[PDB]
Order: structure tokens, then C-alpha cells, then sequence
């Protein structure tokens, strides 16, 4: 929605970090003695109402280089804001492309593709799938911003958030469906039983053939206290360019970055965890030609049922 | 480019050649921050649509839906504001001054046609009414609620100052004659009537196009034995007859093409020049084999009709 | 005292128009989300490939202003029940587009016309928009008390108005709403915007809109008789209908071009202030109207 | 399943009718003086366990012509039966292609494509969608068998089948979902209120661009008796080749063709219909890039709710 874009646009830090990532990339690809001989083909993928496109112009101004802009966007209502931006202010520099990035036949290849296709669990918005289908129109030596993202998980106790989840049961569906799906939530009253550890990582561009975005991770969380585990908090960390990064992992959290709140992966039944014990969790990133989703189980100290098998309770649509 | 705006809005609504050979242009912006319209004059038919190579120019506060020439000086305007406006040229024909702006229709005036004498004009609107006006008195003489749906096309008789055609989204093509206490009369024959053209020679024969791209030939004398041809694949938006002693029928459409037909309604010319909706056709008073088509793509294409 | 809105199909500058409308004294504005005359193409080239923006941008107003002051309107050229297959397909795609744009903006209500008997495809596409995505926008069906075909002046010579009192036929606009809302499975998101004509119909006809979800009443300029001081006023029977509608707490909507020296607003406000006094029962129950409660069981339960 | 193929294979009439359709097509494409100069590229699409492939060999034997066979099949378990057929008996004449017909890159174009992708409501198994995606590998003058199919509907009364449908309600779903989906059923105790009328028709190959398999039909059924309508029985009729046809429409029913039983399109609430009245029904064939489904409403004498809006209660997967 129009107000949703607005909310995700009111994060100065996030866009200034993107400005800097394009800025360092401009200098690295165009030397001072080529400042007017070379024009960089910049392609913002999933352009929204134009915030990355704007920061791309600000980056080309501070780095003082020539850039051919594109603004691929599938949502036609944002594409209205984009064409109204292009006429009124941007001009012929920006070429709006009203298409899904996986369909679009590009005039030429790009020097840099730039995206904001991430969510609180990094690959949960389906950024891997999208940039893969765009990779063919990236130069055989092109940059992808962001170049890498990693999801982190940490086990939590919160009988309060556990209750909040039970309260989400609805008629005409699985009486336990509310526990087999993640929620984005600003985790407030809760206890972190163990330090966040990495889970899934995606790198762009992905040179490797039989690339496969399906995953399976096994994590061992050492708990120093006695408690009752209710679920796993998810966080993300990403590298836009070189040392320019964005993060929501509380230990490495990018300061003052309101935008992405943490995720919550519930567990149907709470689990007693004694001091010294290890909470072992398995996660799986799954998919078919139509959907992507997660499945997950706790295997230590005690087992749980595998949550969301075959995306029965929750899927992300491709 | 006299004391006029610096940019004419993308969608060209109407092309009208006057007696000497000058080109009248009406256009509106149907997208963007501003949805207003404007009027333009081109003493050079080949200078159109160039906003900076015009003889005269003006800006209207609301969009331009339909226009007609009120002689050689004035221009009658059907606007979205629910108003009819007469804009007469100045002394040297370098300015377009608005004489009257009368908000009488409760919704977008879709059509306007000047009555044979040149003293009256009839307007059709989305408010479902048909109004007869006095261009000199600045007032409406009669208001008629004959239709059930919005009025699509109003076409005044070539000579009779009381006779005119009317067609609306209620499948009604009404033949008028303000000389009766029941002025309208349903002319029968299917698909919705979209465009009307009186024949310039047989003042008893007229043509109409429907929303299924079909053009029909109808006689006032008999409401049967109608001659028809499926000219276009989409709604017939306009029909204009050539100035010739034996005229040619030009039919513009939503299928982005121009068609030129003879008496048997057979195709002589076809033009794919346009990439957007073909909104008008005007034959040059000087070269009768010349036809000017304005569209929505900003193109003003001049066709040499193969006669 | 009354919640009123201005309807227009001509908005050249949204900030100017909205500003002037509010300046007049209107709580909201019913306006087209796309240009009324901007017919679009979705199947065949080259008008399908029409470039540039399709309408104005959402930036021209704050999100708060779109949520509280702008009622969208379906473009009159969109006819999903047309007998022409090409026009149906195009108007299906165009209707989804327009509805989805109104949902994108967060508009509180969107207007759709009920002016013919067969509205099946219109209702199918509205129902589908309801089931596609999370938006909660209300839908106001613009339906008249009297069909336009039954109020046309008796001036067509070979088609005279059937003057006979047709009991069921006099209430054909109710059946139009009825079938439409039956098709839509009685969605609580589809309400009525009742257009009140110049000549009020039979009392039995106005008695069919009782118990129906009238969210708004559309009063056109055309229906206002003039008083001795040159100001617009209403007949005693039209005044009675407004008094009935005030109990239903409807939003009055003013449509059409001007025909008087807002004065129309002032008349409604005057009627609102000069209404009969609501008794103690009407003051006690004010708030509890149509609120379902469970009957107390003081034998079984403790009060 | 293996036993499902078996059941749909035990219909002699159905396959002998296909044999004859190929037979007449062979003679029409290959003249007697070209009996050994020309070899017809025959492509069975959706080959199952090989019944159309077998009838194709029987047709080439009676017509005495040379044929290059292909057996495209997506179900890999049937493809096992196909490769075991090809090795043991068919030989190099038949080329098994383990693929979806919409993915397959063909060596050459085909003279005739042959399919059994029909169901009781003709296009309900998704035959339009499949043969469209195969059409590119059909010769610019090729034949498609079947070349046309049409669905028929007729309004029925049966308070018995109406009850059978109510009895299908399940927990964890819409309490009325059972009425917003078709069922294949051998309609026994029932009353046909009006004669079947045509509904949707598909022709193959479909030369027309912007082809679009979406539909909307409006039918008027004249009822001579007083009754209570409970739903609409669906039937199909198809032209394999010229006068060689298969049908389930009771008036034109192909004699002794057990295979396809009729469909039943329920209606949530039963409707009283007086003598002389007309039962008017609307049907819609709908689709998105992932699913196809029907929506339907009764508009006369009284209205019903539109059934299965947005395929909420029932979809066919693409
Ligand atoms: N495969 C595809 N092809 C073309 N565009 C695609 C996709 C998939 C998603 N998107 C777009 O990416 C944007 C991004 O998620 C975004 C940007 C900015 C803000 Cl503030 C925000 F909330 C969200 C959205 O606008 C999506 O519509
Ligand atoms: N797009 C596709 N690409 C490749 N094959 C496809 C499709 C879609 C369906 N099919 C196959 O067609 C067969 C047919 O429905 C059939 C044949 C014989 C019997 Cl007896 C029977 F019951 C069913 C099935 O075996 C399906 O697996």
C-alpha cells in the first residue's frame, strides 16, 4: 500500500547506507581519468516509490559520475508514483520498467543491480529467487548491492509472546496453524536464552550452477540458565558493499534503523530447559515451482513436531 | 508562441479546419498532477502539434471534451466542468478570448454541435440531458431529458436549424425536430450508438457508428433496409464526410486506425499511422484529398487520400 | 452538525479542488481516482502499450488525507456487463485496476454505479477484489430511488412514457440492489448511496430502503426548489425524507453543477438543527442502536 | 496411481474411437502414392501408461503408413511403464519424453499431436492450457486430436445429492466449502429440469493471438414443471477428428463408454422453481498464472451468491 511504502521510506540511516554503498562502487568501477568516458548502467530492482533510485542520484552526485538509471517495479500502483517522479523531476536519466524482474528483457546488461528485497529474516521476502532471475542481465563482471545477506536465530523464552500467538487461532483453519508461521514483532517482554547464531546465507551474484536456494541448518544453542523456551527470534545481517552493512542482530545492530523489526518463529508446545543443557534446532528453507517456506524442529533437549511441514500452515508466494 | 502556455497536453481531442485553411486544436491532459485543457490555432497545418510554432494559444481551467467552429472567429467548447464555453479570436487573430463560461450541465459535457444558422448550438452531456443554446444571448433555450443513459453524440442538421441527431448509451438514436411538441423520435434499425454524421448532400440520409466498430447507412424516410459494414474492430469514435460534391466517409476508431470509404461503404484507404486512439479527422478546405487526423499519441498525421 | 461531502467528476488540481471543497464546508470529496475520460486498453496493441503515468501521484496528498477525505469513483466508461465481449474483458481489467488503486491509497470508500438490471459481472469482479488482498475499503453502490428510464421527460414521440401505475415496476431499483448484494454474499463492505430524484416516487418505494444499509444519500443540485430570497430549499416531502435519513445517520453527498448564489449545505444544516426533539428513549438508546446483546438470565446467572 | 490408469484404460470404445481418428488423419495426410516416402511425426501428449501410443500403432497398421512416435509424460511413475514398454516391445519407433509438455524442447515439429487431457467437464482437467504450451512444436499445418471440445450444463433437482453434498463438510475449513466445488458422480436418483445446453468450447490448434482461455457464459433454462433446483450437471462432447467423436451428453452419449461420469456443480441454497419459469445460470472459467477454477451464480428466478469466488473453495492447479 501507499502508506506501507511511506513507513519503509522514513528510515534515513537505511537509505544513507545505500547511498554510501553505491558511492564506493562508483569510484571502484570508474577511475578519475574516466569520469566522463564511462556511464554506469544502474538497475534498481523492486524500485517501490523511488527511494533507492533517489539515493542512487545522490550517490552519483557525491561520487561525481554519469549513470544510466532503470527502475524495474511489478506493483503498478507504485509504478504510477515512479512515472510521475520521472516526468516531473528525474527526466530521461531514469527509465521506469513496469515489470516483474524475472520477466523483463533488458536493452543491455547492468554494471550494478540494486535491491531492497529483504525482510526481517533476510531471504524471507524472497530476495534469492528474484535476483537469480535477474542475474542474466548483469554484466559478466557486475556488482549486486546487496552482495550478501545472512539470517540469524536465537532461542527465546516469553510466556507472554507465547500467549499472544495462541490468541491468533481462527475458525475454518488448523486449530494450531498460528504456531506454524513466523510473525514480525518488536520483541519486548522476553528473555534471550542464547546468543544469536547464523542460519542461512545468500550471496549475489551466484556464479555456481545448480545454485539451489533450498537449505537445511542445524544449530546448537548452549543455555546457562533454567527456563521454558517458546520460540526462536530471527534477525538479519547484510553486506551492501565492502564494509557498508545493514543489520538487525542486536549485538551488531545498525544504530537508529527503525525499519525492519525481528521475526518470531513459534513452537506449538513449550519446552523446559535445564541449566547447562543445549537447545538444538533444525531449520529448512523449502520450495516448489510455486511457493517458498520454512519448516523447523527442536531436537534437543527434547523433540518437537516438525513445524509447517510442506508449508501446510504458511507459505511465501513466488 | 504568443501570450500562451508553453506546453500543450499529450491527448489531442479535436482537429477542425476553417474556411481559409487554418487548423483548430483542442487538447486535454487525461493524466498527471493537472487535468486541465487548452485551445490552439495553427495557420500552418504542418506546424501542428508544435506548441511554440502556433498563431494563437490559450489555457482552459478544465479539460476539453468536444469542440466546434462558431463561424471563423469563435470556438464552442464542451468541458468536463459541466460547462459550455465560447472562445472568440481577437482583432489580429493572435489571442483566444473566452466570451462565456456557462455551467448548466450537471456533469462533463461530452458533445457539442453548432446548429446550421450559426446562431444556436446543441450540447449533449453525461448528465443524460440535451440542451439548446443561444450563442448571442449567453443562455439555454431548452433542456431535454429524452435519454436514459449518458449522451454520447449530438449532430445538428446541415441546413434545418431545428433538426438534429442524438445517440446515447441507452441504445437510442433520436431524430429531433424542435418544430413538434414531442421533439425526439426514436429511429430504429443491436450495439450501442457511438458516433453520428449527417450526409452533406442528401439532407435525409445519415450514418452512425457503433461500439462494435460497425458503420451503418440510415435513411430518415424509412426505418428499414439499412446498408452496413464492419469497418473497425473497436468502437467508432467519429465520422466525417469529405468536402467533395460526391463526399467520402472517414471513420476514426479505438482500434488506432483511420478508414476511408465510398458510397457502398467499401474501404479505399486504411491508415495505421496512430499508436494511440484516433480522435478526429478534418479535410482541408483547400486540398480536398488531404485529411488531418489528431490522436492521443500527440501525432497530427496528414494523409493523401487516394481518390 | 451534518457529515457532508462534495461530488464532482472534474478535478484539474487535487490540492486546489480539495482546498476549495473544504473551504465551502465539506467533510469529504468524491472524485475520480483516474481521469473519467481516460479510456485504457489491456488486450490489443498499440493502445495497450500506452506510455507515461496512468493517473496523478499519491504524493499530492498526505496518507491521512486519503484515509479521511477522498471517496474514489469508478470511471463511467467501465462497463463489466456490456454485451460486447471485448468491452467486458477490458472493463473487468480496468475495474480491478481502479479498485486496487483505491485500495493502494487507503481510501475509506469507493463509489460504483448501479444503473442497469444486469450487474452480474460487475458483482463478480467486486467480490473478487474483496477476496484479493487485505484492504477494508467500504463500497458505496450509487443507486437511484427512481430509474433514469422512468423519470425521462415524455418527449419521444414513438416511445411514450408508460404512465400506468406499475406497483412492482415502481420499485425496480430495489431489486437491482437486492440481486447485487445477494450475489456478493451480503458482504458488510457493500453499502448503499441513495440518489434522491427531482420527483419523489411512491411512498411504498421509499419503504423498500428501510432496513437497508444506507451509508450515504446523494442529493443533486437539480432537486432544490428556489425560495422568495433566491436561495435553494427543498419541498416538504423531500424534507421528510431528509428527516428519516438523519435518524439513519447517513452522510449527505451534494452532486451536480451550481444553480444558486455552501447554500445547499446550509439548508441541510438548518434542517438538522430544526429537527424534532429526540425523547429520553432516543437519548438513552443513542449508542445502543442495532447493537446485538444477549438477554440477561438472572435466575441462572448473578447480575 | 497405477490402478487409476488401469481403470481409465479399460474402455475399449474410447480407444477404438481414437484409433479411427488417427486412421482417417493418416489417409488424409499421406496419399497412397506417398505410402513410403512420408513418415508422420506423431506426438501423444500425456501418454499415461501408453494406451493412446498403442492405438496409434494399431491406426498406423490399419491405415498402412510410417509414423515417428513420441510419448511425452510428466508423471515419472507412468514413465517407468513407458520405458519398460519401449524396451520390451515398441522399439526405437517410440521416443519416450519424461517431461511436462509445456517445458519440452522438441527435436522437430509434429504432424499430429494426440491427447486425452479431458475430464467430465471437458476443459476441467486443463487441456486448453497444456496443448497451448505445446502448440509451438506443431507444424504450421498440423492436426490436433481432439480438435475441439465443448462442455454442456443442465439444471437438476435432487434433494438426495443435495444431502450427499452437505455431508461433505469438514473441520478446519469453510463450513460451506463443499458447495463451492464440483464433484464427479454417476447421477442416479435425480431429475433433469431442462435439456443440456452448451457452455464453454475450446478448439485446437488455436491460431488466434491474445487466445485467452478465460470465459463467461449466460444460460437460460426453460422449466416446464414445478421443482426445487439443487445444482447443475455437467457433461462434455468432443471432436477427435471429423465425424469421429466422443460424448457423455445423455442425448448424444457415445454408447458403452464407461470412463467419464458426469460432474455436479452444487448451489449452497436450494431454489424453488415454478412451472413456466426460466432458471438462468452464469458460469465463469477463471485463472491466474498459478491456478484455474470456476465461479457460478443463479440469477433467475432468484439470485444466489456467486460460488467459489477467486477459487477460494476450489482450484485446479497449473
Ligand atoms: N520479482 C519482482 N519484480 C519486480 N519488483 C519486485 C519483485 C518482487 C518484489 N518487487 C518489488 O520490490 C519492492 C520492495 O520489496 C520494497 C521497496 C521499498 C519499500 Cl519501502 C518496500 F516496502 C518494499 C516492492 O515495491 C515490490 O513490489
Ligand atoms: N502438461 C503436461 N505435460 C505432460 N503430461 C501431462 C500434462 C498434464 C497432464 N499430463 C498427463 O496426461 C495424462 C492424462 O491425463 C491421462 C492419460 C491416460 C489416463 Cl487413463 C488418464 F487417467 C489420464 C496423465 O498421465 C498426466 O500425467
Amino acid at each position: 500500500e501507499s502508506q506501507t511504502y511511506e513507513v519503509f521510506e522514513k528510515d534515513p540511516i537505511k537509505y544513507s547506507q545505500y547511498q554510501q554503498a553505491i558511492y564506493k562502487c562508483l569510484l571502484d568501477r570508474v577511475p578519475e581519468e574516466e569520469k566522463d568516458t564511462n556511464v554506469q548502467v544502474l538497475m534498481v530492482l523492486g524500485a517501490g516509490r523511488g527511494p533507492l533510485v533517489n539515493a542512487s542520484l545522490r550517490a552519483a552526485k557525491q561520487a561525481d559520475r554519469r549513470i544510466k538509471l532503470y527502475a524495474v517495479e511489478k506493483n503498478p500502483n507504485a509504478v504510477v508514483t515512479l512515472e510521475n517522479w520521472q516526468f516531473e523531476e528525474w527526466g530521461s536519466q531514469v527509465t521506469v520498467v513496469s515489470s516483474d524482474m524475472r520477466e523483463w528483457v533488458a536493452p543491455e546488461k547492468a554494471d550494478i543491480i540494486v535491491s531492497e528485497l529483504l525482510g526481517s529474516f533476510a531471504d524471507n521476502e524472497l530476495s534469492p529467487e528474484c535476483l537469480d532471475g535477474a542475474q542474466h542481465f548483469l554484466k559478466d563482471d557486475g556488482v549486486s548491492i546487496p552482495g550478501e545477506y545472512t539470517s540469524f536465530l536465537a532461542p527465546i523464552s516469553s510466556s507472554k509472546l507465547y500467549n499472544e500467538v495462541r490468541a491468533c487461532r481462527e475458525k475454518d483453519r488448523d486449530p494450531e496453524a498460528q504456531f506454524e508461521m513466523p510473525y514480525v514483532v518488536r520483541l519486548h517482554n522476553f528473555h534471550q536464552l542464547s546468543a544469536p547464531q547464523p542460519c542461512f546465507t545468500f550471496s549475489h551474484p551466484n556464479r555456481d550452477p545448480m545454485i539451489d536456494n533450498n537449505r537445511y541448518c542445524t544449530l546448537e544453542f548452549p543455555v546457562e540458565v533454567n527456563t521454558v523456551l517458546h520460540g526462536f527470534a530471527g534477525y538479519f545481517e547484510t553486506v551492501l558493499y565492502q564494509d557498508i552493512t545493514l543489520s538487525i542482530r542486536p549485538e551488531t545492530h545498525s544504530p537508529g534503523m527503525f525499519s525492519w523489526f525481528p521475526i518470531l518463529f513459534p513452537i506449538k508446545q513449550p519446552i523446559t530447559v535445564r541449566e547447562g543443557q543445549t537447545i538444538c534446532v533444525r531449520f529448512w528453507r523449502c520450495s516448489n515451482s510455486k511457493k517458498v517456506w520454512y519448516e523447523w524442529a527442536v531436537t534437543a533437549p527434547v523433540c518437537s513436531a516438525i513445524h509447517n511441514p510442506t508449508g501446510r500452515s504458511y507459505t511465501i508466494g513466488l | 508562441p504568443p501570450n500562451a502556455p508553453a506546453c500543450m497536453e499529450r491527448q489531442l481531442e479535436a482537429a477542425r479546419y476553417r474556411s481559409d485553411g487554418a487548423l483548430l486544436l483542442g487538447a486535454s491532459s487525461l493524466s498527471g498532477r493537472c487535468w486541465a485543457g487548452s485551445l490552439w490555432l495553427f495557420k500552418d497545418p504542418c506546424a501542428a502539434p508544435n506548441e511554440g510554432f502556433c498563431s494563437a494559444g490559450v489555457q482552459t481551467e478544465a479539460g476539453v471534451a468536444d469542440l466546434t467552429w462558431v463561424g471563423e472567429r469563435g470556438i464552442l467548447v464542451a468541458s468536463d466542468s459541466g460547462a459550455v464555453e465560447l472562445w472568440e479570436l481577437d482583432e489580429n487573430e493572435t489571442l483566444i478570448v473566452s466570451k462565456f463560461c456557462k455551467y448548466e450541465h450537471d456533469d462533463i459535457v461530452s458533445t457539442v454541435s453548432v446548429l446550421s444558422s450559426g446562431t444556436q448550438a446543441v450540447s449533449g452531456s453525461k448528465d443524460i440531458c440535451i440542451k439548446v443554446w443561444d450563442l448571442a444571448q449567453q443562455v439555454v433555450l431548452s433542456s431535454y431529458r429524452a435519454h436514459a443513459a449518458q449522451v454520447t453524440c449530438v449532430a445538428a442538421s446541415p441546413h434545418k436549424d431545428s433538426v438534429f441527431l442524438s445517440c446515447s448509451e441507452d441504445n437510442r438514436i433520436l431524430l429531433w425536430d424542435t418544430r413538434c411538441p414531442k421533439p425526439a423520435s426514436q429511429i430504429g434499425c443491436g450495439y450501442l450508438p457511438t458516433s453520428l454524421a449527417w450526409h452533406p448532400q442528401q439532407s435525409e440520409v445519415f450514418v452512425f457508428g457503433d461500439e462494435n466498430g460497425t458503420v451503418s447507412l440510415v435513411d430518415t424516410k424509412s426505418t428499414s433496409c439499412v446498408l452496413s459494414s464492419a469497418v473497425h474492430s473497436q468502437c467508432v469514435t467519429g465520422l466525417v464526410f469529405s468536402p467533395h460534391s460526391v463526399p467520402f466517409l472517414a471513420s476514426l476508431s479505438e482500434d488506432c486506425s483511420l478508414a476511408v470509404l465510398d458510397s457502398s461503404l467499401s474501404e479505399l484507404f486504411r491508415s495505421q499511422a496512430h499508436r494511440d486512439f484516433v480522435r478526429d479527422a478534418t479535410w482541408s478546405p483547400l486540398n480536398h484529398s488531404l485529411l488531418t487526423t489528431v490522436g492521443w499519441d500527440h501525432q497530427v498525421v496528414h494523409h493523401v487520400v487516394p481518390t | 452538525r451534518v457529515s457532508s461531502g462534495r461530488d464532482l467528476n472534474c478535478v484539474p488540481e487535487i490540492a486546489d479542488t480539495l482546498g476549495a471543497v473544504a473551504k465551502q464546508g465539506f467533510d469529504f470529496l468524491c472524485m475520480p481516482v483516474f481521469h473519467p475520460r481516460f479510456k485504457r486498453e489491456f488486450i490489443q496493441e498499440p493502445a495497450k502499450n500506452r506510455p507515461g503515468p496512468q493517473t496523478r501521484s499519491d504524493l499530492l496528498l498526505s496518507g491521512r488525507d486519503w484515509n479521511t477525505l477522498i471517496v474514489g469513483k469508478l470511471s463511467p466508461w467501465i462497463r463489466p456487463d456490456s454485451k460486447v465481449e471485448k468491452i467486458r474483458r477490458n472493463s473487468e481489467a480496468a475495474m480491478l485496476q481502479e479498485l486496487n488503486f483505491g485500495a493502494y491509497l487507503g481510501l475509506p470508500a469507493f463509489l460504483l454505479p448501479l444503473n442497469q438490471e444486469d450487474n452480474t459481472n460487475l458483482a463478480r469482479v467486486l467480490t473478487n477484489h474483496i477476496h484479493t488482498g487485505h484492504h477494508s475499503s467500504m463500497f458505496w453502490m450509487r443507486v437511484p430511488l427512481v430509474a433514469p428510464e422512468d423519470l425521462r421527460d415524455d418527449i419521444i414521440e414513438n416511445a411514450p412514457t408508460t404512465h400506468t401505475e406499475e406497483y412492482s415496476g415502481e420499485e425496480k431499483t430495489w431489486m437491482w440492489w437486492h440481486n447485487f448484494r445477494t450475489l456478493c454474499d451480503y458482504s458488510k463492505r457493500i453499502a448503499v448511496a441513495l440518489e434522491i430524484g427531482a420527483d419523489l416516487p411512491s411512498n411504498h418505494v421509499i419503504d423498500r430502503w428501510l432496513g437497508e444499509p444506507i451509508k450515504a444519500a446523494i442529493l443533486p443540485t437539480s432537486i432544490f426548489l428556489t425560495n422568495k430570497k433566491g436561495f435553494p430549499v427543498l419541498s416538504k416531502m423531500h424534507q421528510r425524507l431528509i428527516f428519516r435519513l438523519l435518524k439513519l445517520e447517513v452522510q449527505f453527498i451534494i452532486t451536480g453543477t451550481n444553480h444558486h448564489s455552501c447554500s445547499y449545505l446550509q439548508y441541510l444544516e438548518y434542517l438538522s438543527q430544526n429537527r424534532p426533539p429526540p425523547n429520553a428513549y432516543e437519548l438513552f438508546a443513542k449508542g445502543y442502536e442495532d447493537y446485538l446483546q444477549s438477554p440477561l438470565q438472572p435466575l441462572m446467572d448473578n447480575l
